[PDB]
C-alpha cells in the first residue's frame, strides 16, 4: 500500500511538473561566459543560472 | 550625455566647478582678478547676479598694467581676503608679467591662482576610494611626477602656491547644434594658424594639432563612444588621427575592452555608428573669402564677434536659451526678414510685454542695419557682389583686369582689406597668374598702401593664397573652371553669390554620387551607401592635390547617427547655413544622420586680414 501511495504521489508530481516551468529572464542577464547572454542560446538552469551552449560545453571539454 | 549628446547638459559642469571651488576658497568677502582674454567666455556662462549670490566674491578686475597704479589705488583698498587670479596657459605657455610684477611690488602675503584644464577622464571617478589604502601603500604617488609644468618657472618670493585646478569642457554658445573650443588665438591676439612670422609655422602646427586632439580626447571619453570609421582629408589630419588613435589605445583603462569585445566584436555587431570626417581649411581657400548673405553673416563682417557671442556697440545679448525670435531669424537670408517681420508685429497686433520689447530691438536693429549697407560707399556692396560672381565662373580678358581693380580703387573709397581679398581671389580662381602682371600690381601696390606691404606680398605668396605660374601641406593645384563640372556649385544656396561652398560638395561626395553622376561617370560602385566609403575616386582628387594620399580611411571596429565633423583651422559661418540644409536634404532622401560641427574658432576674411600683417 505505501508503495503504490508512493507511485501515486511520485506520478502526480511528474504529470504537474510538465509545462509549468514559468522560468523567468532579468532585465539583462548573464554568466560564466560573462559578455551577454542573449547572443548566441538560453541554455538556462533553475536557481538562476546562465550559459552560452558553449561555455558549457567548453566547461564539460 | 549618456550615448545622447545632450549639448546643453555640458553648461552646468564647468558652473558647478567654478562655484564650488570659490565657494571653497574661503568664507569672506572676496575680490575677483580675471584675465582679460578668458574673461567674456566666463560672462558668457555665469551672470552677475547668480556669481554674487553664489559666492560671496562682490568685486571682478583685468589684468593690465593700469593695475600697477592702481596697486596703491585698488589694489590697497578692497583686499578683504585675499586676491584670487585667474589665468589661461593653455596656449603659449607663459604666464603674463602682471602678476610676475605685482606680486614682488604690492607684497602679496597670499597668492592663489585658478588655471584652466581639460577634464582628466583617466582619473576615473577617483579610481573607486584608492583601493583600501592602495592595499597597504602598495601604490603611491610622492615624487613619481616631474617636480613642476609650465609653472616651473614661478620659483620666487613665497611660497603660496594654492593652486586649484579648475575644469572645462566645451559647450555651445552660438546655437544648440554646434559647440566651440577656443583654441586659435593666443592672449596676443595673434592667430593660431596664420602667425605673422614666418620662422616658427612647424611649432605652431604641432600645439595646435595636440591641443585639439586633447579636447577630443575629452569630449569623446566624456560621452563614452566608439569611433568606428574615419575620413581623414589632408596632410594634417592625418597626424591628427593617427596621434588621436595611439592616445585612445594607450591612455584608456579596463573594464571597457570588456565591452570593447561584448559590443562590435568578432562575427557580430550592433549597428552603431559614429563617423569621423576631417577637413583642413587650406584645402579649400576658395570660400573663406567669399560676402556673407545670412543675416548673421552680415552682422559679423560689420561688427566682429569677441570670444563671447555678443557685440560692443548693442547692449541685448544674442544667446539663444532664452529668446526665440533670434532662434528663427539667424541664419535666414537678409531679404526674407522684413515681411516676416512685417507679419510678426502685426500678428501680435489682436493679440508678455517681453516680446514686445524684443521685437521693437529686432526691428530697429534690421532698420539700423538696412541703413547702413545703403548710403555708405553705395553701390559697393552689391558691385562687389556682381564682381566676384563675374570672376568665378571665369571672364577675366586681356589686361583688362588692371582696368577694373583701380576702377573702384579711388572713384567709390573702399578699405585696404576688400581689395586684398579680392585680388587674393582673383589670383587663386585661376590656379596660375602669369609673370607678366605682378610687376604691375604688386608695384601699384607699393605705390599707393606704403612700403610696408611688400613685406605682406612676400609672406603671403608661399602660402598658396598668391602665387605665380613660374611637407607639400597639401595646396590647391587645379583649374576652378574645371572643378566647376565635375561639381555643380554654380547651377538651393544662399549666404553667399548663389555659389555652393566646395566643402559642401566634398561631403556631399562621400554619402551621395549623384552630382558626380551627371558628370564624369560611366559606373559606380553604388548610388545610396550607409557607410562612409571612397573608392573609384581617386584620379580625380590625385590632380586635385598633386597626389593620390590626401584620402585617409580608416576602419577602426574589426567586423540615429552622429557624425563628429571638426573643423581645423575656422569656420566660415555660412558653412554652418548649408549643413543644415545638407541635414535636411539627406534625411529627406532617406539617410537620416545627425551633424555636430566642432570648431576651433569663428575665422573671416577681414579677421584673416589682420593675422598676416
Amino acid at each position: 500500500i505505501n508503495s503504490k501511495n508512493l507511485k501515486v504521489e511520485i506520478n502526480t508530481e511528474i504529470s504537474k511538473f510538465n509545462e509549468i516551468y514559468r522560468i523567468l529572464e532579468p532585465g539583462k542577464s548573464c554568466d560564466e561566459c560573462g559578455k551577454f547572454l542573449q547572443i548566441k542560446k538560453f541554455i538556462v538552469f533553475p536557481c538562476g543560472h546562465c550559459f552560452h551552449w558553449n561555455c558549457i560545453i567548453r566547461v564539460i571539454l | 550625455m549618456n550615448r545622447f549628446w545632450n549639448t546643453k547638459k555640458f553648461s552646468l559642469t564647468n558652473a558647478d566647478g567654478l562655484c564650488a571651488t570659490l565657494n571653497e576658497i574661503s568664507q569672506n568677502d572676496e575680490v575677483l582678478v580675471v584675465q582679460p582674454s578668458v574673461l567674456p567666455v566666463l560672462n558668457s556662462l555665469l551672470t552677475f547676479q547668480d556669481l554674487t549670490q553664489s559666492t560671496p566674491v562682490r568685486k571682478i578686475t583685468l589684468l593690465d598694467d593700469q593695475l600697477s597704479d592702481d596697486l596703491p589705488s585698488a589694489l590697497g583698498s578692497v583686499p578683504q581676503m585675499d586676491l584670487i587670479f585667474l589665468i589661461d596657459v593653455r596656449t603659449s605657455l607663459r604666464l603674463p608679467p602682471q602678476l610676475l610684477d605685482a606680486a614682488q611690488k604690492h607684497n602679496l602675503s597670499s597668492l592663489h591662482i585658478i588655471y584652466c584644464r581639460w577634464k582628466p577622464s583617466f582619473q576615473n571617478t577617483l579610481e573607486d576610494t584608492e583601493q583600501w589604502q592602495k592595499d597597504g601603500f602598495d601604490l603611491n604617488s610622492k615624487k613619481t611626477h616631474f617636480p613642476n609644468v609650465i609653472e616651473s618657472q614661478l620659483k620666487e618670493l613665497s611660497n603660496e602656491y594654492t593652486l586649484y585646478p579648475w575644469d572645462l569642457l566645451p559647450f555651445p554658445q552660438i546655437d544648440e547644434n554646434v559647440l566651440l573650443t577656443h583654441s586659435l588665438y593666443n592672449m596676443e591676439n595673434v592667430n593660431m594658424y596664420y602667425p605673422n612670422l614666418r620662422s616658427l609655422q612647424s611649432a605652431t602646427e604641432s600645439i595646435l594639432v595636440d591641443d585639439m586632439v586633447n579636447s577630443l580626447q575629452s569630449l569623446i571619453f566624456e560621452t563614452n563612444s566608439i569611433i568606428t570609421n574615419v575620413v581623414s582629408i589632408g596632410n594634417l589630419s592625418k597626424r591628427c588621427s593617427h596621434l588621436l588613435k595611439k592616445r585612445i589605445d594607450e591612455h584608456q583603462t579596463e573594464n571597457d575592452l570588456f565591452i570593447k569585445g561584448t559590443l562590435y566584436g568578432e562575427r557580430t555587431n550592433c549597428g552603431l555608428e559614429m563617423d569621423l570626417i576631417i577637413l583642413e581649411r587650406n584645402t579649400d581657400p576658395i570660400t573663406p573669402l567669399l560676402t556673407q548673405l545670412t543675416y548673421a553673416g552680415i552682422l559679423d563682417d560689420l561688427y566682429e564677434f569677441n570670444s563671447g557671442i555678443k557685440i560692443k556697440e548693442k547692449d541685448m545679448n544674442f544667446n539663444y536659451k532664452e529668446d526665440k525670435i533670434w532662434n528663427d531669424l539667424k541664419f535666414l537670408n537678409f531679404g526674407s526678414i522684413g515681411p516676416q517681420l512685417n507679419k510678426l508685429a502685426k500678428e501680435l497686433q489682436t493679440q508678455l510685454q517681453q516680446r514686445q520689447a524684443f521685437l521693437k530691438n529686432h526691428t530697429t536693429l534690421s532698420s539700423d542695419v538696412l541703413k547702413v549697407v545703403e548710403t555708405e560707399e553705395y553701390g559697393s556692396f552689391n558691385k562687389i557682389l556682381e564682381l566676384e560672381l563675374e570672376i568665378l565662373m571665369g571672364n577675366t580678358l586681356n589686361n583688362d583686369i588692371e582696368d577694373i581693380i583701380l576702377e573702384l580703387q579711388y572713384q567709390y573709397e573702399v578699405d585696404q582689406k576688400k581689395i586684398l581679398r579680392l585680388i587674393c581671389l582673383l589670383s587663386l580662381c585661376k590656379n596660375s597668374l602669369r609673370e607678366k602682371d605682378y610687376e604691375y600690381l604688386r608695384t601699384f601696390m607699393i605705390d599707393s598702401w606704403g612700403i610696408e606691404k611688400c613685406f605682406q606680398l612676400e609672406s603671403l605668396a608661399e602660402l598658396g593664397f598668391f602665387t605665380s605660374k613660374t611637407s607639400k601641406s597639401t595646396r590647391l593645384q587645379k583649374e576652378y573652371r574645371y572643378i566647376s563640372q565635375w561639381f555643380n556649385t554654380v547651377p538651393a544656396t544662399f549666404a553667399y553669390s548663389g555659389v555652393v561652398p566646395l566643402t559642401m560638395r566634398l561631403v556631399q561626395m562621400l554619402y551621395d554620387r549623384s552630382i558626380l553622376f551627371h558628370n564624369y561617370s560611366s559606373q559606380q560602385p553604388f548610388i545610396l551607401s550607409r557607410e562612409p566609403r571612397v573608392s573609384q575616386t581617386e584620379d580625380l582628387i590625385e590632380q586635385l592635390y598633386g597626389d593620390s594620399h590626401a584620402i585617409e580611411e580608416s576602419i577602426w571596429v574589426p567586423g540615429e547617427d552622429i557624425a563628429l565633423v571638426v573643423f581645423l583651422g575656422g569656420v566660415t559661418m555660412g558653412e554652418i547655413a548649408i549643413m543644415k540644409h545638407l541635414q535636411k536634404i539627406l534625411g529627406k532622401k532617406g539617410i537620416n544622420k545627425r551633424f555636430i560641427i566642432i570648431a576651433d574658432g569663428l575665422i573671416n576674411g577681414t579677421r584673416i586680414m589682420n593675422s598676416i600683417s
